[PDB]
């Protein structure tokens, strides 16, 4: 369908990171002049990235996503190393942030001018997850209705911010801020700019492993690459209009202070100010870790089938079936990031390995443009476009060792831990035979423990 | 594939494994409700918030006295429309208001020929004045209109019969509020007979239209007891005086005035100015100019300044000049009578590029005063230190705490900042980051040690340290 290719794909890319990241670009850019440039410079950069995946999703198109696209290209311990990162780094830490933001927009309507304690925002973050991972261990068809009510709340909040931000300039005192004092200034050109970009890049993502099923179910067939070029400028439009409601109605010191900017817009604008904003921002962040648990199970079914990822996972329950050993594995790793210090220390830790996973996936496209031609590419983009993409993406990582190398130091530590469990995983000689009974011993204990049965082999 | 099949599992998993499955399921919702109220504990025994104290617009930054426009610009430009281009400079200082005037019709020394409602045509007309208010209000700089009647003679208040003189003030407060001014000022009310009854009536009139309007008043009095007679029935009345103007030049003498004037009023809003009309260089030597400023921008109240206070405008350093209203200097071409008597450092332009100048000190302080919620309306507590110091702390609810250290003597000392009296909410740490200094030669950003803090002769320090326990 012509328009429904956009309407499905716009609500997918609008995430709940828009209620977090305006504070994080503002403290790494200085003024709203250079802050609104970062929202536009992240605007264009993600049209380039989604075109690189609009073609790469169509060439191979097996099943299993970004992992399986690299499984075709390398097909060895590079594939497991890419799998060892997403189970441990990308998928846990991005769910913690949305859970941590669900806390601070729920505990900030009763702490109006002060700061929420660190130790209490974590225990409402953990509570939100463990509550929500247990719904998905129960009825899936009940949890899918729960996915319905949170799409509507994410749009009612982001419009009511606008229509109150629209009349606030129309009531009087046009250009109530007019601040661009560091639009030419406060710019280190290496450190603070990239750190402001990581907050902007987080703000809408999921143009990578979410669009391939989005096109597939209608089969409109290769009018999708225009359908994202229509779509992603609508998202950069909404993500810039919402900052215009922030910089006018708030100040640049009231914004960088608080943790919930959306309630400061809500507090000043209206006196009801409690039934509206932290509810609608609260339901919106409550859905992005719900729907991150529907789609979490798909990865396990692909990895265990290929001989990676030992087969305790990818087993499903009897009555009221739901992938139970997988959801337990994700929620444990999610709560292991409750040992973290700052939320923008997590976004900088998340987006380091997100944007190295993306960059090697597209270097592997050029080496599949160099080597192995005639693979029936339904979509081929101009090859000058992906080399715009890598040369920027090496520029993000190479400055991220000049800036905060200790978190990337423990990030390369955890991927040297995936190397011996690779050699223990598939390369290992089953010669000593003491362990082969034990692997069967350990696995059948968990099946008796959880009541989970294998796939229909 | 290493497993037990669907049918083989339903053989093996049934017996008493059902009970250890219902036990781990029931231990979940207990370990969930255990984490539930374990968070609800922390949300109840948490220190709450102080509610914010409904500030007015003058609370939030300095004011600025401009008495002589003639000087304020120069020759040829001494008018209201030539003043209207200066708001780019006045917002460079981040002031929040202007003491403007007096601009009304004063011939000389005559009651019947002094009309407060008519402007003096040496400045412009009412339409020029309405151009000024409307241009200022776009930058959010309010305009306070000075209404001292005989602003050209010896006695300011026309020594003959007075109830018609106050009647001229009684309608002039009605007139200019309709034009939309946001505040007034009378001066020299020691020349007013029964000041405390007319001021309280005019305060009823300035608050009679709205509550966003103020009424400053001046006197040459430095008597602590005489001021409080004026502030007896009136509490929402600003009142500048020469109370701090008498020197002493010592800290414990200066400490005694600030504490007592706060103690005798309690905790109301002050207005920390040296005099009612003049400059700071009238009452201070050349090296204390950098040192008050900082103290002025940090005490609880509204600092009130005059033009040239930020550049060190010294009338004694430049001959051929009226003490009452010195040449508002701007550039090297600012003193047209004797060329070469003005150095590069002296004008607005030459100091606007040096990061160590006195005007560079004024913009950093007026920045922090208008943004930091401690220096906006945090509470004031001083404490004892060495013999020639004056140190104090500004601190609000949970925001950033501030520490000021001033050395009013010319002997280089150490700190000795014994707190011993402050609450735990404003308890000092061992180390604290340095924000600025008056003398150059410090590492701005490095946390200094307060017990090993050594002071230089005439050096101020502003430090900061966060809320902790
Ligand atoms: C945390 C969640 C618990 C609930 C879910 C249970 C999941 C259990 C496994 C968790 C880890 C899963 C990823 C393992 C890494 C991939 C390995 C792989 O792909 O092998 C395929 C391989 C093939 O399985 P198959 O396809 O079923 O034949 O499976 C295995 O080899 C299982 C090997 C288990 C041990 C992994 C290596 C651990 C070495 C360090 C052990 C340290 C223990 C702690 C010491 C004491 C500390 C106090
Ligand atoms: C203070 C810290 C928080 C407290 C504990 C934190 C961690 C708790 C475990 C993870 C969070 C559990 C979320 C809830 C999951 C169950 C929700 C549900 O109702 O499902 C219905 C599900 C199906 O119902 P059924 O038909 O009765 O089986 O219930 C279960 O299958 C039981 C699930 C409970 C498992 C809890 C303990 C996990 C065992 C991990 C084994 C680890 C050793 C093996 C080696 C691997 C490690 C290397
Ligand atoms: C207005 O000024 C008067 C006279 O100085 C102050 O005293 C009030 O006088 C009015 C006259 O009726 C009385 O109703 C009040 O009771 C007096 N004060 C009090 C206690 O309210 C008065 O304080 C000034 N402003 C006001 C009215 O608050
Ligand atoms: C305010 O300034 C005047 C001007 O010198 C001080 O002196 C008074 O002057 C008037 C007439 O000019 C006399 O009638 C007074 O008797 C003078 N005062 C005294 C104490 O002799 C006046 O003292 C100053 N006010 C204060 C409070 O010091
Ligand atoms: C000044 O503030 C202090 C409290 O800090 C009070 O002074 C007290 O005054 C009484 C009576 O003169 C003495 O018995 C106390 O010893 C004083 N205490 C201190 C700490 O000095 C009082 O509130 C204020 N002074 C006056 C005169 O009101
Ligand atoms: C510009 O400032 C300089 C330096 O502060 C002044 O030149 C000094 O004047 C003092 C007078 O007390 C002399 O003691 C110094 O020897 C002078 N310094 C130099 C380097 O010669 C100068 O006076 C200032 N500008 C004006 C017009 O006063």
């Amino acid at each position: 369908t012509l328009l429904n290719g956009v309407a499905i794909i716009v609500g997918t890319i609008i995430g709940s990171g828009i209620f977090v990241t305006p504070t994080g670009v503002l403290k790494e850019a200085g003024s709203p002049g250079l802050a609104l440039v970062v929202w536009a410079a992240c605007g264009v950069f993600s049209i380039v990235g989604a075109l690189c995946y609009a073609e790469l999703g169509t060439t191979i198109s097996k099943s299993g996503g970004d992992y399986a696209y690299m499984l075709e290209v390398y097909g060895s311990l590079p594939a497991f190393l890419k799998l060892w990162i997403e189970l441990l780094i990308i998928r846990p830490s991005s769910q913690y942030i949305v859970a941590l933001v669900f806390a601070t927009y729920l505990l900030k309507p009763l702490f109006p001018t002060c700061p929420v304690p660190e130790e209490a925002a974590k225990l409402v973050a953990c509570l939100c997850v463990l509550l929500l991972t247990a719904v998905n261990c129960y009825s899936v068809k009940a949890a899918t209705r729960v996915q319905d009510a949170f799409a509507a709340a994410k749009l009612l909040a982001l419009a009511l911010i606008i229509l109150l931000g629209f009349v606030q300039i129309g009531k009087g005192d046009v250009s109530n801020l007019d601040p661009n004092f560091s639009f030419e200034g406060t710019k280190l050109d290496v450190g603070n700019i990239v750190l402001a970009l990581y907050s902007g890049l987080f703000a809408y993502g999921g143009w990578n492993y979410l669009n391939f099923v989005t096109e597939e179910m209608i089969n409109p067939y290769r009018n999708l690459p225009l359908a994202i070029i229509i779509s992603l400028p609508i998202v950069t439009l909404v993500y810039v209009l919402t900052n215009l409601a922030y910089f006018t109605t708030l100040s640049t010191e009231q914004m960088l202070s608080s943790e919930a900017v959306a309630v400061d817009f809500g507090n000043y604008h209206l006196g009801v100010m409690s039934w509206i904003i932290p509810v609608f921002v609260g339901l919106s962040c409550f859905g992005s870790v719900n729907g991150s648990l529907f789609t979490s199970s798909r990865l396990f079914f692909v990895g265990s089938r290929e001989g990676h990822l030992p087969s305790i996972l990818s087993m499903i329950h009897p009555q009221l079936l739901t992938p139970v050993p997988s959801l337990v594995f994700t929620c444990v790793m999610t709560l292991l990031y409750a040992f973290s210090k700052d939320i923008f220390s997590v976004i900088n830790f998340f987006s380091f390995f997100n944007w190295l996973c993306v960059a090697l996936a597209i270097i592997g496209m050029i080496w599949l443009r160099h080597r192995k031609p005639e693979l029936e590419r339904p979509i081929k983009v101009n090859l000058a476009l992906p080399v715009f993409f890598i040369l920027a993406c090496l520029f993000l990582i190479a400055v991220s060792f000049w800036k905060t190398p200790v978190e990337c130091g423990i990030g390369f530590t955890i991927i040297l831990s995936g190397l011996p469990v690779y050699f223990f995983g598939v390369w290992w000689k089953n010669k000593p035979k003491w362990l082969l009974q034990g692997i069967f011993s350990t696995t059948v204990l968990c099946q008796k423990l959880m009541q989970v049965v294998p796939q229909e082999t | 594939t290493g497993l037990s099949k669907e049918e083989l599992l339903k053989v093996a998993g049934s017996p008493g494994w059902v009970r250890t499955r219902w036990a781990l399921l029931l231990l979940f919702w207990l370990g969930w409700l255990g984490m539930l109220a374990g968070a609800v504990v922390i949300i109840v025994r948490a220190p709450r918030c102080r509610e914010l104290p409904a500030q007015k617009w003058w609370h939030t930054g300095a004011l600025y006295r401009i008495g002589d426009l003639q000087a304020f610009q120069g020759h040829g430009a001494g008018n209201l429309a030539g003043l209207k281009g200066r708001l780019d400079y006045l917002s460079s200082l981040k002031v929040k208001g202007l003491v403007l005037g007096p601009i009304h019709k004063n011939q000389k020394d005559d009651v019947a020929q002094t009309d407060l409602l008519q402007i003096d045509p040496n400045f412009g007309s009412k339409e020029d004045f309405d151009s000024l208010l409307q241009s200022a209000k776009k930058k959010s700089i309010r305009v306070i209109l000075d209404l001292t009647p005989n602003y050209r003679g010896e006695n300011s208040w026309f020594s003959t019969q007075v109830d018609t003189v106050a009647t001229k003030v009684k309608d002039a407060l009605e007139f200019w509020l309709q034009a939309g001014v946001d505040g007034f000022q009378v001066r020299d009310i020691e020349n007013l007979k029964d000041a405390s009854s007319f001021l309280a009536e005019w305060q009823n009139i300035t608050k009679g239209f709205s509550e966003d309007r103020l009424l400053i008043a001046g006197t040459n009095s430095s008597d602590l007891q005489q001021i409080l007679s004026l502030l007896e029935s009136n509490k929402d009345l600003l009142l500048t005086s020469s109370y701090l103007s008498d020197s002493g030049s010592t800290g414990e003498h200066t400490k005694s005035l600030v504490t007592q004037y706060l103690n005798a009023t309690g905790n109301r809003w002050c207005s920390w100015s040296l005099s009612q009309a003049r400059l700071l260089t009238s009452f201070l030597p050349a090296q204390l100019l950098r040192l008050y400023q900082l103290m002025l921008f940090t005490l609880p109240g509204t600092p009130v300044f005059s033009y040239g206070d930020e550049i060190g405008l010294d009338a004694a350093a430049l001959p051929g000049q009226p003490m009452e209203a010195p040449v508002m200097l701007w550039d090297e071409s600012s003193f047209p009578d004797i060329p070469g008597a003005v150095s590069a450092n002296m004008t607005v332009k030459g100091q606007s590029e040096d990061p160590g100048s006195l005007l560079s000190l004024f913009r950093r302080l007026s920045d922090q005063r208008s943004k930091e919620r401690s220096l906006l309306h945090g509470d004031f507590h001083a404490f004892s230190a060495g013999p020639g110091l004056f140190s104090y702390i500004r601190h609000w609810d949970q925001n950033e705490r501030f520490l000021v250290v001033l050395n009013f003597g010319d002997v280089g000392l150490s700190a000795g900042l014994q707190a011993s009296d402050l609450p735990a909410s404003a308890s000092l740490p061992a180390k604290a980051d340095l924000l600025l200094s008056t003398q150059p030669g410090r590492e701005e950003g490095s946390p200094l040690e307060l017990e090993r803090l050594k002071l230089e002769p005439h050096e101020g320090l502003l430090l900061r340290f966060p809320y902790a326990a």
